[PDB]
């Protein structure tokens, strides 16, 4: 389908799942 | 250079020596001929080291280890950079950039190894603070203050109290001064002066004082007979300054892994560089393809893991008080397959106390321990608190007052060591000393002299009513014997008898064969019907009594082993280190403090116990029989390196005494020739040398002099031996864990030269890149290697053999089976189903993508038909190649999840250690979330070539990453089941 | 050295290892090759799974050119015999004489008709018939050249060559006084194609393009689209525009920008050969 795989969204669900990761990783550290 | 002879002209007398030199006895020197020596001898001050390289280090530094692969791989980028810009298109900066950060990460290694290999060896500047600038000379018959740089040999120089000596000079007259020299010997004991030749050796004749001492009471004269380079101790800095150091067991591994591992990678990539040349490539072509075959073998990012690695350790073990110097130390400590200890300081307090004590025709242990644990001794019988009395009353020696915020064991006090010792236990026994002293009144009093060997003194009776004179005595157990009359058990008084006087005889004995110098003491109270209260009291006029005395009890002031010394060397032969003594001091009482600290076993003799026991000459009995061996330091300048070495290898646990530091630093080179891995640990100048000398160096904190600490490899801050006993424990931990980090990062480069093996052999596109191999190497094999060295290992480590230092290597052929045969090819195999996944996924089928590379990176065709029927142009499927290097660094990082989980442990399984690190669940974590920041910000595809990729794509790597965990369970499985067995020997890194 | 002939080449026996090596690697291709056929039995035959790294078009040419400019002295054969051969070459399969009725191939509109669908993509139907594209359509050059004539006619006909892509059809432009002003085209049926390079600012209008292909117009019929595949539209002919000048200059080195429009056709700006088209023409004497 020529249609955008969804580009620009895609992009967004990335990064908030490489930040939740980070902040779950770093929870761990302080506790 | 050797130098080991440290000859003097002791034994020729005054004048002999005063006319050698043509210097007048009693007229000192003249100051023209003073001139006109000086411009032959020089000045006093000895040569520092002049090589003092500055930054040329970490130059060398940069240049050398495995990163000459790296700037080949640079200059190759600038080369193709500009190849790229003289014959293709506008120039691309894709080279230039890779370039440049390429250098940047030779750069940032360079400067980051540069941390651990930095040999912090100033003992040049610890030697200007003795020889003061200031020494009084008698020059034309006055005396005249003259700086000590300009002293010359051959010169009248005075010696008072407290001033350090300028120079090595033979006394001409001494004038009742004692000196300590507690530099080249090593203790604290003083000793007497006088120009009689007492010794042949120049070490121990008295009519010499060493360089760097004061002769601390009194003050004497002498004649210089040595100044400069040319001295005992200046020889002794010269060559602890040209000794250098040797190369640490981590840096023999290091050195020879990256040895190795680059020789793989230039003989691989030579290779197919002519593999390519032969198949047919371009210029551009075949540099590029070598550049991606350098930075994929080659493991840049971890020389920089090992580094920090060894900080944590050097962190960890510092809460411990353990302040590490060379980074490289904490590794060496582990394997130390000898160590080498010191008399005074490491094993000692460095000052006498009481230790053993004789009363009631009974032997007490005086307990070093403060509460007194295990009922040492009695302490309401009247006879001890009499005996207390007695050593409390006999002191000469007054503790500094308002030093009460000390523990009584910590304070120091000025007099003589043996009345220190004395007050010291009185004071920790009964209590307050001082108000002791004041009850009990002093009338009158004689000095304590050698040629006397007692000392008495008149004082009252503790209850003010009927103020009996107590006369108290302290001397030599045989004198005052002799003097004695009657003993005194639990306050009344019996008669001598025969068999009282041998049994005495036999305590003494017993006690004296503890390296002891052993008192006896003695107090009579005068009756007032002969002696009353308005008796005339003198000195020098006798109008006491000597004779029918009575004795009372016997005392013992052995320097105290440490209170954690026993059982710590008791842990380090328990876990197959040999221990191996040296000093300076006499080998009685080293000796006596072998067999009591435990380097002797019980029941284990040296020649000469044997000899006397069987009463027979030490010649008939065979020294084979003796497993332990006592030496003098007198036989071993007989003794040639092959003497020494048969020594080592036979005789079990040995303890050397009265050894000079150059015959320390022969001792410790001979028993590292045999392949050991020395440590010696000491706290004074003399082993200064030696400390150098050996693999590792280990100096007391609070008890070492500055020199000696800073000429150490670790200073233990806390001055305890168990310190060292966790720290070897810990050494071997921090080995094992490195042996683990290193095959972990080494299983991500198999997945990184396979796909250039493919682009070669196959002629298919490129599956992985050459800048996601720097993104790969520094962002996924950084944080969690690293974490790596947290975790401890399995519970061996308390039956663990010392490592072998030629057959357990750091990197072995059974480590690279390991990362490059098994796990390393799942990695890969991930990799490339990751690959045909994806470029199956948009219209090339996997069964077509042999035979298309050529079309495939040419920039002119625009119509490349895939396998569904569709063409591409080159922009168009150049993305489709950098999403698929997204995709391959992805998959990378989801099989180095598993690679982590199962390179944890090396037999423990992962559901029996478990995962109590909280560090790599954390360096877990990161692994994903840098992979999918960096995988998925905006605007970095144009510069770092990483596109995003649909979710899906995430999970191409999960049932190869699942294959690989349960691969090595199983292999650590049958690893457990099979002890010794063929997987053992070839699988087990 | 490691010594022979007293205990072996470094220990060994090189039998256990090795076999064990063997045998894990046919086990590593064993598990590989049966997740790859796993992972070609969820793809489809007819269809790519993501069709978006495949984008409108890049509108490439024919005439194949390494430096992407195109020089030669008319006067000397050789100076363009290269690009004759590869034109020839490419358009021997364009030939009338392969194209043929009885299923082979079948006749189609000769005014630009609308995109005729052939069916679904199950294979239920075998291989669905095309258009044909005789050569009858290129021509203006007033000789039959078919191929290529041949001579110094001003410059070799670098004739344009939409890429297809599988299930796409593309969408011309449906509006009233538009960004273009073609005199020779209508809405529908024709995606409108010029052919200038920096117009005004150096080119200054050097030579004039006449443009023919199917239809009598500058565009490329829609009656082709859609493609179904290499599989199941075998022997399928694109559809092909061609471009003349007839005064052009020499001695200058002209940019020529040949683009096309349409509402399903988007640019780009890494991409210098997506949608829009460049190239160079160069002639000395």
């Amino acid at each position: 389908d020529p249609f955008h795989y969804d580009y620009q969204t895609l992009r967004i669900g990335g990064l908030v799942f490489a930040v939740v990761l980070f902040s779950v990783g770093i929870l761990l550290i302080l506790s | 250079l050797k130098k080991e002879v440290a000859m003097t002209e002791h034994k020729m007398s005054v004048e002999e020596v005063c006319r050698k030199y043509n210097t007048d006895c009693v007229q000192g020197l003249t100051h023209s001929k003073a001139q006109e020596i000086l411009a032959r001898d020089g000045p006093n001050a000895l040569t520092p080291p002049p090589t003092t390289p500055e930054w040329v280090k970490f130059c060398r530094q940069l240049f050398g280890g495995f990163s000459i692969l790296l700037w080949i791989g640079a200059i190759l980028c600038f080369l193709a950079y500009g190849i790229q810009a003289g014959t293709e298109d506008d120039p691309s900066g894709d080279n230039l950039y890779l370039g440049i950060v390429l250098a940047a990460v030779v750069i940032i290694t360079g400067c980051f190894s540069y941390y651990q290999e930095a040999k912090s060896s100033k003992i040049m500047e610890s030697f200007k603070n003795m020889v003061p600038q200031q020494a009084l000379v008698i020059r034309e018959g006055e005396k005249m203050q003259v700086n000590a740089e300009e002293v010359v040999v051959g010169d009248l120089v005075e010696i008072k109290g407290g001033d350090r000596v300028p120079a090595d000079l033979r006394i001409i007259s001494a004038h009742g001064c004692k000196v300590d020299n507690s530099s080249l010997t090593g203790e604290s004991e003083p000793q007497t002066r006088s120009p009689d030749c007492t010794h042949d050796n120049p070490l121990e004749t008295r009519n010499i004082t060493f360089f760097s001492t004061n002769c601390v009471e009194g003050t004497a004269r002498g004649v210089v007979v040595a100044t400069g380079d040319r001295t005992v101790m200046g020889r002794i800095a010269t060559l602890a300054s040209g000794l250098e150091v040797g190369k640490t067991p981590i840096a023999i591994e290091i050195e020879h892994f990256i040895q190795l591992i680059t020789g793989v990678a230039v003989f691989l990539g030579v290779s197919f560089f002519i593999l390519s040349l032969i198949l047919g490539y371009t210029w551009l072509e075949a540099v590029i393809f070598l550049i991606g075959i350098i930075v994929a073998n080659v493991p840049e990012g971890l020389l920089a893991t090992v580094t920090v690695c060894l900080t944590l350790t050097a962190k960890r073990m510092a809460r411990k008080n353990c302040l590490v110097k060379n980074l490289e130390a904490v590794e060496t400590l582990g394997s130390t397959s000898t160590i080498c200890s010191d008399k005074t300081g490491t094993l000692t307090q460095n000052r006498m106390t009481v230790a053993h004590m004789w009363f009631d025709n009974q032997i007490h242990e005086a307990d070093t321990t403060e509460d007194q644990s295990g009922t040492s001794f009695d302490k309401s019988s009247h006879t001890w608190v009499a005996l207390s009395h007695i050593a409390g009353l006999c002191n000469r020696a007054v503790f500094k007052g308002g030093q009460d915020n000390i523990p009584v064991l910590k304070r120091d006090v000025a007099g003589d060591a043996s009345e220190s010792a004395l007050l010291k236990c009185i004071e920790l026994s009964s209590g307050s000393v001082k108000l002791m002293r004041e009850r009990n009144k002093k009338v009158a009093e004689i000095p304590f002299n050698s040629t006397n060997k007692y000392q008495l003194s008149i004082h009252e009776t503790e209850d003010p009513n009927d103020n009996r004179y107590l006369l108290v005595m302290k001397g030599a157990p045989e004198r005052i014997l002799d003097r004695c009359s009657t003993i005194l058990l639990q306050g009344k008084e019996q008669p001598l008898d025969e068999e009282m006087k041998e049994a005495f005889q036999n305590a003494y004995l017993e006690l004296g064969g503890l390296g002891e110098r052993v008192l006896g003491f003695c107090h009579y109270y005068l009756p007032e019907e002969q002696f009353p209260k308005g008796f005339a009291f003198d000195c020098d006029d006798v109008n006491f009594t000597t004779d029918n005395l009575c004795f009372v009890g016997l005392m013992s002031m052995i320097d105290p082993p440490r209170a954690a010394v026993p059982d710590a060397v008791g842990k380090c032969r328990s876990a197959g280190i040999k221990v191996i003594m040296v000093t300076g001091d006499h080998p009685i009482t080293a000796k006596a403090i072998a067999k009591g600290v435990g380097i002797i076993s019980e029941g284990n003799e040296t020649v000469e116990d044997i000899a006397a026991r069987l009463n027979i000459p030490v010649s008939q009995v065979n020294p084979r029989d003796a497993k332990a061996c006592v030496i003098h330091g007198t036989d071993l300048k007989d003794f040639t390196s092959e003497q020494i070495d048969e020594i080592l290898q036979n005789h079990t646990e040995i303890v050397f005494a009265r050894t000079s530091p150059q015959q320390k630093l022969i001792i410790v080179e001979g028993c590292q020739r045999q392949g050991a891995i020395v440590a010696v640990t000491g706290d004074g100048v003399n082993d200064s040398p030696a400390l150098k000398k050996a693999d590792i160096g280990v100096a007391m904190g609070i008890a070492g002099s500055d020199v000696s600490k800073q000429a150490a490899d670790m200073i233990l801050l806390d001055d305890n031996f168990a310190s060292i006993v966790t720290g070897v424990e810990e050494g071997r931990l921090i080995f094992d864990n490195l042996k683990k980090s290193i095959a972990y990062t080494l299983t991500s480069n198999i997945p990184e030269i396979t796909p250039f093996l493919l682009f070669i052999m196959a002629n298919i596109p490129l599956p992985l890149g050459t800048i996601t191999i720097l993104c790969i190497d520094l962002g996924t094999d950084m944080v969690p290697a690293i974490s790596l060295a947290y975790e401890a290992a399995e519970s061996d480590i308390m039956k663990r053999q010392p490592r072998n230092p030629r057959t357990d290597k750091l990197v072995n052929e059974r480590l690279i089976s390991m990362a490059y045969g098994q796990i390393g090819m799942i990695q890969a195999l991930g990799g490339f189903f990751s690959y045909f996944v994806i470029l199956a996924e948009n219209g090339f089928l996997p069964g077509n993508l042999v035979g298309i590379r050529l079309n495939w990176d040419d920039r002119t065709v625009n119509d490349l038909e895939d396998s569904y029927g569709q063409q591409w142009t080159y922009e168009q499927r150049k993305v489709v190649e950098f999403t698929c290097h997204t995709a391959f660094f992805v998959s990378i990082v989801v099989v180095q999840w598993a690679d982590l989980i199962i390179c944890k442990t090396r037999r423990n399984s992962v559901f029996q250690q478990g995962m109590k690190n909280k560090i790599l669940i954390f360096g877990l974590f990161e692994e994903t979330a840098l992979a999918a920041f960096l995988s998925y910000c905006p605007g970095m595809d144009v510069a770092l070539r990483m596109y995003p990729l649909k979710p899906s794509w995430w999970f191409c790597a999960f049932p190869y990453s699942f294959l690989i965990f349960v691969y090595d369970e199983i292999r650590k499985l049958i690893l457990r089941r099979n002890p010794g067995g063929w997987v053992e020997k070839e699988t087990y890194y | 050295s490691e010594k022979k002939e007293f205990l072996g080449r470094t220990g060994g026996s090189w039998f256990k290892i090795l076999l064990f090596y063997v045998i894990f690697y046919g086990c590593l291709a064993g598990i590989f090759i049966g997740t790859i056929q796993v992972m070609l039995l969820t793809i489809s035959e007819f269809k790519p799974t993501y069709q978006d790294r495949v984008a409108p078009p890049g509108l490439t040419q024919i005439p194949q050119i390494q430096k992407t400019e195109i020089s030669f002295r008319p006067n000397d054969p050789k100076s363009y015999e290269a690009y004759v051969l590869n034109i020839v070459r490419f358009l021997e399969k364009y030939k009338d004489s392969a194209q043929r009725d009885d299923m082979i191939f079948e006749d189609c509109g000769d005014v630009p008709s609308e995109p005729k669908e052939r069916g679904d993509f199950n294979h239920e139907r075998g291989e669905r018939k095309v258009c044909r594209f005789k050569l009858e359509w290129l021509g203006n050059c007033s000789g039959l050249n078919d191929e290529t004539y041949g001579y110094k006619e001003g410059k070799p006909c670098i004739i344009i060559k939409l890429n297809r892509v599988l299930g796409f059809k593309p969408k011309p432009p449906k509006n009233e006084s538009l960004e273009t002003y073609p005199v020779m085209k209508y809405n529908p049926n024709v995606l409108p194609v010029q052919c200038t390079g920096k117009r005004d600012e150096d080119k200054d209008k050097v030579g004039n393009v006449e443009y023919f292909g199917l239809g009598n117009s500058p565009g490329f019929p829609l009656q082709y689209y859609p493609y179904y595949g290499k599989l199941l539209q075998p022997k399928y002919l694109q559809p092909l525009l061609a471009v003349q000048f007839t005064n052009l200059t020499m001695d200058t080195e002209i940019r020529i920008e040949c683009k096309a429009y349409g509402e399903n056709i988007g640019y780009s700006e890494k991409d210098r050969f997506q949608g829009r088209f460049d190239v160079k023409i160069e002639v000395k004497s």
